RNA sequence: UUGGGCUCUGUGGGUGCUUGGCCGCUGGCCAGACCUACUUCAAAGCCACCGGGGGUACCUACCGGUUG
RNA sequence: CUGGGGCACGCGGGUACGCUAGCCGC
């Protein structure tokens, strides 16, 4: 069956339908309605209902006028993605992902998911942009819209990172956070992809509280579980495992420590590096480096929580002194001893104060 | 004038769909015949005119590539650049299937384009449905396979085995062995006349039915083991190439060969013929390949060289062709224009598949997607050449995508229109023309110094007393 | 400048419909085998119409006690027929209620020679006892007639006016006489002014009304007029003639049914030659009727054979029979020109079809497409030996086929003797007269 | 192929897609599928030897 | 179905004008490619068995805008040979199959009638109105549009034919009766403008039959008074006003509509010194109607609607306006 | 422009907006110098490897500076330029390898 | 011995004695390149695998004739 | 009346519009 496995690989790589039943099936895989009507649905009334939803969404938020120009047009009726060349498809894919990051905030609502319906039933987004769509609806893991998306995905198209839902796609049921995070523990790459999505969201300034709260829970329990295995007892093994961990968490944690426009992701980065400090027996230089980027990156709304982080950081530090610019910015701190008494009311700030006065 | 476009339309329509020169109307003596034939030729002209008028309704465009700058030549265009060039539709259709450990793979495409059939000479036959990438039959057949081809649809296929010839149905089952055509090394399928054509090593040629199963004609083609075979799908006849380097053109309705053209001095290695019905290109054991018109039986230009005597040739739907020779194959574009009364040699070819130690076994075109299948001893592959294939089809003839309903519809239609195999000729449409000898007998029964020496010399050996020879003797006496 | 052919299968089926889109191309480069392919389609066409060549459609009534020697269709309604027996009884059927009878009465003593309907509603009976008139569709039935005549000798036939209330009775005294309804008693007696020889039948023209033709037993026909009350012309032919007709579209065209076993198409203005010779039988023809299309013709033999015809063959398009019907007598069309009627010797009214393989009703569009496609293809190829012989091969009863071989052999010998007399006589230095010229003996005023 | 209708089967009596008159009602298939042979080649080898013995009997 | 072959017929019908447009430089190869593809998709979904007159109208407006754009580009290109006739005819074929397919969509009916009335198919429009009016005998909208365009063209006798047949059929609503009296008095005003007809007894007679019509309502008679009170610049307008007033006063004595017309009666041709005197006379009538024993809330709603209309008429005195405000507030 | 706004609106309406839709989709001095390169020249048409690097079918003898420029074009056509070819505390710690010792 | 087991899958090697990847090779290439020339003379025969008995209307072939 | 033949069918300014009936050009 050698040639059979090889043709099977091709059949996986197949995208545009080439026999009448397969055409009907992928044509009828939809979101809002049922397949029995979806098969006797044509683009026109589909464009009508989704355009009504799209005008509702553009009336809610201003920033939908670019895809009013480029992705929600009377020409966006006729354009079939399969018929153009790879660079056209790349530009189209970028337009998709930009709209997805644009639309990720208002997710739980009917006109937005009507827009989603146009995305699928015109642009085959469920097939062509499985990863970004899957991540951008992933933080809604207890709603039936997400359930229906899981219903009509193609299985061999789900990303290797994302192939955890296979029990749930065999048995339709909303998977819980414990499942997603357990895959985050003993599957780093799920965390990698969701980190990349959410940092792109804050870099395009389209972060939103449900997203960042989800991402905080995800990183926190994730790296918690990561250390909860990574403690081994063997000496150089724990050192090297902490090395590999740091390499994995590096870019996202730095971008979120000094993500200056987004205070929520600053707080979440505070959370993950704080747990990284207090649980894991990290080395003082790495700890002070965390301190240094946090010093580099805080704001005044994030001020008091970042102070809590420095209490953690210096409290789990082993040496007695601080390295310079930390003390510089703590001079820049406005209400030092008042905030410090308020936090030491519950937090034991003594090593921080000692490193301060040494510096 | 403004009617110059009208007259040019008339000329082009009468050249294209006129189906004949035209009827003379003024030579007619009779009034009823004259006015009725007037209405006839009138309606025929309106027909061809609106045929030209209908010719705009083709959906697709014609595939091509044009070198832009002066240095740019089409046979310096690479295939990954074609991938980055054109759409993901055909990018899901260019690929390679490396079957390694079973010998040089021979491939052929379905007559509709739906399916393809693969055989490895040391045992393998699989038919697979490529666009959805799914296979329906694969069986390793053990015995050495000498040839393979589909039958009239994807229901059945036919294979030249190590002694017998087999017809299988689609899910792998062997419908029947056939022991009537022993030792086939070449197999073709006349597709409209419903006929397998079987050429064996001995020189026996058998036209066998498939729809009712009698062989209609076995012929002792006395000369030579047939080195190669293909068939004309316009006359539906048999172009077979012999070891003397002559090509002979055959038809099931007389034991004699019907044409015997001469080619390269050693055994002509490969043949291929037009589908519109115009020309035929061969490659000889002598390293030259060259073309011939068929309606006029003539070489057009000087013989092209090949750098190795070409093992195969598949000419496309349009004037393009792939010529396969040894370890890499080449594609020419304009080897015979229809409109040009005389043809040209062309210095540079169109595009090639290159030599990386992948010796070709043969080549074929899908008849309806601008792709090219290369069977090589390291498996099957298919690259893309945009000019290939016809652009706009008639589902009345054949659809690349028939349903189950249209499939069974077409099988019953083809069974209704199976064509009695006596009607084979060099002239394809000669039906209803007159018999000269018989019409002379009819008219006769209706209305009712230098040669005489050979006459006497021939009739001096009979020796009937022959009262006509008595008149001849008296006339020779008066001479 | 790379660009390739790109078909999506969307252009095969649009998402949201059930229609399979079927685009065509019209290149001879794609559609070979045109001539032999349509030829094959013509072969299958002929073979299927002789699968379906099923003429018969029924036998009405119970059949008359003795055989039908008189019948007549109403030509202005659509489903009313009188059939009158040999046994001096008549009745009328409605076509629609096929089985039973509309109205039944005895009419005379001897065999009823003639019968028809009046343009309003009444019906008419000639026999040798006389001329009678009943009314069938009375709301209570009466058996007694409401008009009668007994003067003029044995009345051989009737002929009725297309539009008005005129009728004519052909007697056997060499005389015809015309009544007008409600305003005549003995009518106008017209004849060839010195003539006794009998007048079998007469058909009113319906192309040019007020015109009359009749046959006479001098192997001779006479054309008449009613405006100028006098015979017009008398043609004498080789052997006798049995029943007349004129064509209901082509006014100068007439046809006669002749003991020459022959249907002759004549034309009134010019009796110099027969316009057509229909040499189609063994036994002598008992009846003719023009189809109201003017394009078809029933010739009903004495023998067991209807033969059906166009106006312009000269030979047999169709032969019909079945052995339950020894000797056909009165053979006339209905008002759709699709369905013929067949009054037998065996006591039967039969309802048959013309163009015996056309299954009527209301077809589908592709059906009539296929049927007329068969028509056109057969039209194109109607000469080749294969399709030709499977076309002309009907089936034929034994005495009839033996007899048509007899006729062919005897007439071939007759032609042989004629040409031998010509070649070895002084007739050699003359023009060979063509056969439709030969058709007439003489013409007389 | 669908099942023919009336006229279709009547015209193509001699048509058959499955068994020809060159198949002997698949005596080869019958034998091999009763007795599990693996080379229909070998079936035909048995047939040729059987025919040879039968004709030796005929001359005997 | 057989949609492939029927659409083959219709696209072969569409062929030669597009051939003309391609031998012209008016539309290029890719444009005509797009056009034929769109027309094929259209006609396919049109001839689909499961069908709807909305998509019918889609194809309708599509071919109409085709004729428009081709005309505009032709004018920009200064071409004169090409016409619009084949486009009109294929539009007509689309409509003809549309109306044979759906006999139930009055909106699509009116769409066909509007397209015909714009493109000048006079006798055709008349016959199509005939057919659809036979098909829907229960829309006074259709009856009124028929008789109204007939009265507009000037065939008053054929207007009377359409309107009289509509009055014979539709008998549940007085609306076409209102409009028929409207067009009859409008024709009479046309006669007086071009200056039996001197009597003008036809609205009298149609009121006489309306009096025993099945929809016979007092509010219906009030609306009859309203449409009669429109265009009071005539000859026998006071005659018909007096007649309808005495008729409803004889039949509905104490109806609040009878009191409303007793108020608003002498303001037939008012708009000037004759305005405020009749205003005061009708105000005395209004005070009498207010003090009389009728449904005071009904009469007050009638008078507050009519007085809001009066306030919508400008050019009055502020004292009059304020006393209307007071008499309106006191209800 | 010579085209009306309503006219172009009709063009977008019936005919289609494929082209503009595609448009909507597709919305250091050198320190040291040498003189040997100006002194040097090379035969392009003679050079088989360098043959395909010309611009016209006239450039055979090409100076060294233009020759190295065509070399640059050949090399970039072979491999397009990368993005790294186009501080923060933990980024500095990250690039520090003394941070990774056993 | 600061966790371990069964079971399955994936990769590479070897399951034979260590001489290049490709080509139009006494030479060239791997970034390739050049692309359609030149022309004196068709071929010697034989062999050639179908299950048996049986029939031969038609076809094929062989042999032996026959008109032209 | 798809019986057949003859006249006209676009854009401008005019005489003229809750409209298009008439003059000449483009």
């Amino acid at each position: 069956s050698s040639l059979a496995q090889q043709l099977a690989q091709i059949a996986a790589n197949s995208r545009s339908s080439f026999n009448v039943k397969a055409l009907k099936a992928s044509h009828s895989k939809s979101l809002i309605w049922e397949p029995r009507v979806a098969v006797s649905q044509t683009f026109a009334e589909i464009y009508s209902q989704c355009y009504e939803g799209f005008k509702e969404l553009c009336h809610l938020d201003s920033r939908f006028v670019p895809f009013d120009a480029t992705l929600f047009s009377a020409q966006s009726q006729e354009v079939d993605r399969t018929q153009m060349t790879a660079e056209e498809n790349a530009a189209l894919d970028k337009r998709v992902d930009s709209f997805l990051h644009l639309v990720g905030s208002r997710l739980r609502l009917m006109p937005a998911i009507k827009a989603v319906e146009w995305l699928i039933r015109r642009f085959r987004i469920h097939e062509f942009n499985t990863g970004t769509l899957l991540a951008t609806f992933l933080p809604y893991h207890t709603i039936p819209a997400f359930v229906t998306l899981l219903s009509i995905l193609p299985v061999q198209r789900i990303p290797i990172e994302y192939r955890f839902l296979d029990p749930y796609i065999k048995s339709l049921t909303p998977p819980p956070r414990a499942a997603i995070v357990q895959q985050a523990t003993n599957r780093p790459d799920l965390l990698s992809a969701i980190s990349r999505y959410t940092l792109d969201s804050c870099r395009a300034k389209q972060e939103y509280p449900g997203l960042i709260s989800f991402w905080g829970g995800i990183m926190a329990e994730a790296v918690n579980g990561m250390i909860d295995k990574m403690r081994s007892g063997r000496r150089a093994i724990q050192l090297e495992n902490d090395h590999l961990l740091l390499q994995q968490i590096g870019p996202v944690l730095s971008e979120a420590m000094v993500m200056k426009d987004v205070p929520g992701i600053q707080i979440a980065s505070y959370m993950v590096v704080a747990i990284l400090a207090a649980k894991g027996s990290l080395n003082d230089n790495i700890l002070t480096a965390f301190m240094e980027q946090l010093v580099h990156g805080w704001t005044v709304d994030t001020l008091r929580p970042g102070l809590v982080c420095l209490t953690m950081l210096a409290q789990h530090r082993s040496a007695k002194q601080l390295s310079g610019r930390v003390a510089k910015a703590v001079i820049k701190v406005p209400d030092l001893v008042s905030s410090l008494r308020d936090i030491s009311k519950e937090h034991q700030v003594d090593k921080l104060a000692n490193g301060l006065v040494l510096a | 004038k403004a009617e110059l476009d009208r007259i040019r339309r008339y000329k082009q329509a009468q050249k294209k769909y006129g189906r004949g020169p035209r009827v003379d109307i003024k030579s007619v003596r009779d009034k009823k015949l004259r006015r009725t034939l007037t209405n006839l030729e009138n309606k025929y002209k309106t027909a061809a005119l609106k045929a030209k008028e209908a010719e705009i309704l083709l959906e697709n465009q014609t595939g091509f590539l044009e070198p832009e700058g002066e240095l740019e030549r089409t046979y310096k265009v690479r295939q990954d650049e074609i991938v980055k060039e054109v759409a993901v539709e055909v990018a899901q259709k260019k690929f390679e299937l490396k079957l390694t450990e079973l010998g040089p793979y021979t491939c052929e495409y379905s007559r509709n384009g739906r399916d393809l059939i693969l055989a490895g000479r040391k045992g393998h036959v699989a038919t697979m449905d490529w666009r959805e990438g799914k296979l329906g039959c694969e069986l390793q057949l053990g015995e050495t396979v000498r040839d393979a081809r589909f039958l009239h649809n994807n229901q059945f296929f036919a294979v030249a085995q190590k002694k017998y010839v087999y017809i299988y149905d689609h899910n792998g089952v062997e419908i029947h062995c056939l022991r009537k055509h022993v030792e086939v090394s070449h197999m073709e399928f006349l597709p409209y006349h419903f006929l397998l054509a079987t050429l064996s090593i001995s020189g026996q040629l058998k036209y066998q039915d498939t729809s009712t199963g009698q062989i209609v004609a076995e012929i002792a083609t006395k000369h030579g083991t047939p080195v190669s075979l293909t068939q004309n799908p316009y006359n539906a006849i048999l172009h077979i190439g012999q070891q003397n380097g002559t090509v002979t053109l055959w038809s099931p309705n007389s034991t004699d060969p019907l044409v015997k053209l001469l080619a390269h001095r050693g055994p002509v290695r490969s043949l291929a013929v037009d589908r519109e019905g115009r020309y035929m290109v061969s490659t000889g054991q002598d390293n030259k390949m060259c073309i011939w018109d068929i309606r006029n039986f003539k070489e057009a230009v000087n013989s092209y060289f090949t750098r190795a005597p070409a093992t195969s040739v598949a000419i496309s739907d349009t004037g393009l062709t792939a010529v396969g020779w040894g370890t890499h194959t080449t594609i020419w574009k304009g080897l015979f224009n229809k409109e040009r009364p005389v043809q040209v040699k062309v210095d540079s070819p169109y595009m090639t598949w290159g030599g990386q130690g992948q010796v070709v076994e043969r080549v074929r075109w899908c008849p309806f997607e601008d792709i090219l299948g290369i069977g090589h001893n390291e498996g099957f592959s298919s690259i893309i050449v945009p000019g290939a294939g016809e652009a706009n089809y008639d589902a009345l003839e054949v659809n690349p995508f028939e349903t189950k309903k249209q499939r069974q519809e077409g099988e019953v239609k083809a069974l209704l229109n199976k064509l009695q195999p006596e009607m084979i000729a060099l002239d394809p449409n000669f039906i209803g023309n007159l018999d000269l000898r018989s019409e002379k007998q009819r008219q006769a029964e209706r209305d009712l110094n230098t040669a005489l020496k050979k006459y006497l010399r021939k009739q001096r050996k009979k020796n009937i007393i022959d009262e006509k020879r008595l008149k001849a003797e008296e006339l020779y006496r008066q001479m | 400048k790379i660009k390739a052919l790109t078909r999506s299968i969307t252009a095969q089926q649009a998402p949201g419909s059930d229609v399979q889109r079927a685009p065509r191309n019209l290149a001879p480069e794609l559609h070979p085998f045109e001539r032999a392919r349509e030829y094959q389609r013509a072969l299958n066409a002929v073979k299927l119409e002789r699968m379906f060549a099923k003429p018969f459609l029924g036998q009405l009534g119970n059949g008359h006690v003795q055989g039908v020697y008189s019948m007549c269709k109403d030509k202005n309604s659509l489903n009313c027929i009188a059939s009158g027996s040999g046994d001096g009884v008549v009745k009328v059927w409605d076509l629609t209620t096929r089985d039973e009878e509309t109205w039944r009465v005895a009419a005379h003593n001897n065999i009823v020679k003639g019968l028809t309907f009046t343009n309003d509603k009444k019906l008419l009976s000639c026999a040798t006892d006389g001329i009678k008139l009943w009314d069938p569709y009375a709301s209570p039935s009466n058996t007694t007639p409401i008009a009668t005549w007994q003067e003029g000798g044995p009345y051989t036939s009737l002929s009725f006016h297309r539009s008005a209330n005129t009728f004519a009775a052909s007697s056997g005294q060499g005389c015809i006489r015309i009544w007008d309804l409600e305003h005549s008693t003995a009518g106008q007696a017209i004849q060839w002014p010195s003539f006794v020889d009998t007048i079998t039948d007469v058909c009113f023209n319906q192309v040019e009304t007020s015109v009359i033709g009749s046959v006479a037993t001098d192997r001779s026909i006479i054309l008449f007029d009613l405006r100028t009350n006098m015979p017009v012309i008398k043609t004498v032919l080789h052997f006798a003639c049995n029943r007349i007709v004129f064509n209901p579209m082509e006014a100068m065209n007439l046809a006669v049914a002749s003991e020459d076993h022959n249907i002759y198409i004549f034309d009134a203005r010019n009796f110099d030659k027969a316009l057509n010779i229909q040499k189609g039988h063994v036994a002598a023809v008992m009846d003719v009727e023009f189809s109201p299309t003017g394009e078809e013709l029933v010739s009903g033999s004495y023998d067991r054979t209807i033969r059906l015809w166009r106006r312009d063959a000269g030979h047999s398009r169709d032969v019909y029979h079945t052995k339950r019907m020894q000797r056909v007598f009165r053979t006339m069309w209905t008002m759709d020109s699709k369905y013929i009627l067949t009054g037998s010797d065996d006591g039967n009214v039969r309802l048959w079809r013309a163009n015996a393989s056309e299954r009527s009703g209301v077809k589908a569009t592709r059906q009539r497409q296929a049927l007329e496609y068969n028509n056109a293809l057969l039209d194109r190829y109607g000469h080749l030996p294969e399709i030709r012989r499977i076309r002309r091969h009907r089936h034929l009863p034994k005495v009839v086929k033996k007899a048509t071989e007899i006729k062919r052999e005897e007439l071939a010998a007759i032609k042989r003797r004629e040409e031998n007399e010509r070649k070895h006589s002084n007739k050699k230095y003359e023009k060979r007269k063509s056969e439709r010229e030969k058709a007439v003996l003489v013409k007389q005023q | 192929v669908r099942k023919l209708k009336y006229h279709e089967q009547k015209l193509l009596k001699k048509h058959d897609f499955i068994n020809y008159k060159s198949d002997n009602n698949h005596r080869d298939h019958d034998v091999i599928r009763r007795y599990m042979i693996q080379k229909p080649e070998d079936y035909h080898k048995y047939n040729r030897l059987c025919g040879s013995l039968r004709q030796f009997a005929h001359r005997l | 179905a057989w949609v492939a072959d029927k659409a083959r017929f219709y696209l072969e019908r569409a062929a030669p004008e597009l051939r003309e447009w391609e031998e012209k430089e008016i539309f290029t190869k890719d444009e005509i490619r797009n056009l034929v593809a769109k027309r094929s998709d259209f006609e396919h979904l049109v001839l689909a068995p499961g069908t709807k007159p909305t998509d019918f109208l889609n194809y309708v407006n599509w071919e109409r805008s085709l004729d428009r754009l081709r005309a505009k580009r032709c004018a920009r290109l200064n071409i004169r040979s090409v016409t619009s006739h084949a486009s009109q005819a294929r539009t007509f074929g689309i409509f003809e199959r549309a109306v044979l397919k759906h006999p139930g969509s009055i909106e699509l009916w009116l769409a066909y009638l509007e397209f015909a009335a714009q493109v000048k198919a006079t006798k055709r429009w008349r016959r199509i109105m005939t057919r659809a009016l036979r098909l829907h005998p229960m829309n006074a909208s259709l009856w009124t549009l028929a008789g109204r365009r007939a009265a507009q063209n000037g065939d008053m006798q054929r207007a009377r034919a359409h309107f009289l047949r509509g009055c014979r059929f539709c008998t549940r609503e007085p609306t076409l009766w209102l409009e028929y009296a409207r067009c009859e008095m409008d024709w009479l005003a046309r006669m007086e403008a071009k200056k039996p007809a001197l009597s003008g007894a036809i609205p009298i007679a149609v009121f006489d039959v309306a009096r025993k019509q099945p929809f016979w309502g007092p509010a219906a008679a009030e609306k009859f008074f309203d449409v009669f009170a429109k265009f009071g610049h005539l000859s026998c307008h006071e005659r018909i006003i007096s007649h309808v007033v005495t008729t409803m006063q004889e039949l509905f004595p104490n109806h609040p509509c009878t009191w409303s017309v007793h108020i608003r009666q002498p303001l037939v041709g008012v708009d000037t010194p004759a305005f405020p005197k009749a205003l005061r006379e009708s105000l005395a009538r209004l005070k009498a109607a207010l003090q009389s024993t009728t449904d005071r809330k009904a009469l007050a709603t009638k008078m507050v609607a009519w007085m809001d209309g009066i306030l919508a008429i400008e050019k009055l005195d502020a004292a009059i306006r304020t006393v209307l405000e007071h008499t309106k507030r006191s209800l | 422009a010579e085209k009306d706004a309503e006219e172009e609106e009709l063009e977008k309406f019936v005919l289609g907006a494929k082209e503009t839709f595609r448009e909507q989709l597709f919305r250091d001095a050198p320190a040291w110098e040498d003189s040997d390169d100006e002194r040097l020249t090379i035969s392009l048409a003679g050079a088989t490897r360098l043959r395909k690097l010309r611009i016209s079918e006239s450039e055979d003898l090409v100076s060294g500076i233009e020759y190295a420029r065509r070399l640059r074009q050949q090399y970039l056509r072979l491999y397009p330029q990368p993005d790294w070819a186009k501080p923060l505390p933990l980024d500095s710690f990250l690039r520090d390898a003394n941070s990774f010792k056993v």
